[PDB]
DNA sequence: GTGAGGAGTCCATG
């Protein structure tokens, strides 16, 4: 958030994460908040940060508030949410206000485009993401069968020799948990191609017009 | 409904019509008996004579 | 202490 703030040039940033920030961790919201205030005062700028981006926020008040606060005052916006929030809204555009906007604005289509003039994100943050082995949350059963599904197919295609593979279904057979479950998954090589993939959708999402600035 | 070819229209008014009654689209059971008004309903109940069951 | 570290959804049945 600093490294964002320090930044002269810029209007948007987006940071992905894991964890829902709402008024059940109104304390680190309100460390956050207060240090934003501060490196606000730092510099010579006007920030508003935005808290409890959900399913149920984007359902009950809707994505727009942010789009009308972008192209009528001139400000920064910084947003939290989770990889999962942003599964089943897309398009996250604004319209645009070129007398706010600085010089930086320099088009990228080789053609001409017609309709409105439209923007997107600038600046991403990513993190590591958590916990990549299915669950089911249906009966007790069916978790089983997930599970047992899962290590077969692990074992099938080649990534597990056959000890490893008895071994831990022997340990899920006589009760285990999350933690030795995710510990044996982490040693593969699916793990990586997971992680892989998750990253690469994630940065493909953002980015859907051709006004694009000097940095991104 | 837009669509042009050489700077033209593609298809009649008629031929549109044709065209926008093929298409089907189906909810769970929940919501496709929502959609149903009254006058539907009652329709239904009176021809296959079904308003005697209490 | 020892591993790792959470939201999100479609549909059927009294």
């Amino acid at each position: 958030i600093k490294a964002f703030i320090s930044s002269p040039d810029n209007r948007y940033m987006l940071s992905l994460l894991n964890r829902t920030l709402d008024t059940t961790r109104q304390n680190i919201n309100d460390f956050i908040q207060f240090c934003c205030d501060k490196w606000a005062k730092e510099f010579n700028v006007k920030t508003k940060t935005f808290f409890g981006v959900n399913a149920d926020w984007m359902r009950l008040v809707g994505y727009d508030e942010i789009s009308k606060h972008l192209n009528t005052e001139l400000g920064k916006v910084v947003v939290f949410s989770t990889y999962a929030s942003m599964g089943a809204g897309k398009n996250p555009d604004y319209a645009v206000n070129l007398a706010l906007e600085g010089e930086s604005l320099i088009s990228v289509a080789d053609v001409t485009y017609s309709t409105q003039l439209r923007s997107d994100i600038d600046s991403i943050y990513l993190e590591k993401p958590t916990q990549l082995l299915l669950s089911d949350d249906y009966s007790h059963t069916a978790n089983q069968l997930c599970q047992f599904h899962q290590i077969l197919s692990l074992q099938e295609n080649g990534e597990l020799s056959p000890k490893s593979a008895e071994n831990w279904c022997r340990q899920q057979l006589m009760g285990m948990s999350r933690e030795r479950s995710l510990q044996q998954y982490h040693q593969t090589s699916d793990y990586q191609s997971a992680v892989r993939k998750y990253i690469e959708q994630a940065v493909g999402r953002a980015g859907r017009t051709s006004l694009k600035r000097k940095q991104i | 409904e837009k669509q042009t070819v050489k700077g033209e229209p593609r298809f009649t008014l008629e031929q549109q019509e044709y065209l926008k009654a093929q298409i089907v689209h189906l909810p769970n059971q929940s919501e496709q008996l929502l959609q149903c008004s009254d006058a539907v309903l009652n329709d239904v109940l009176i021809g296959f004579n079904l308003n005697a069951e209490r």
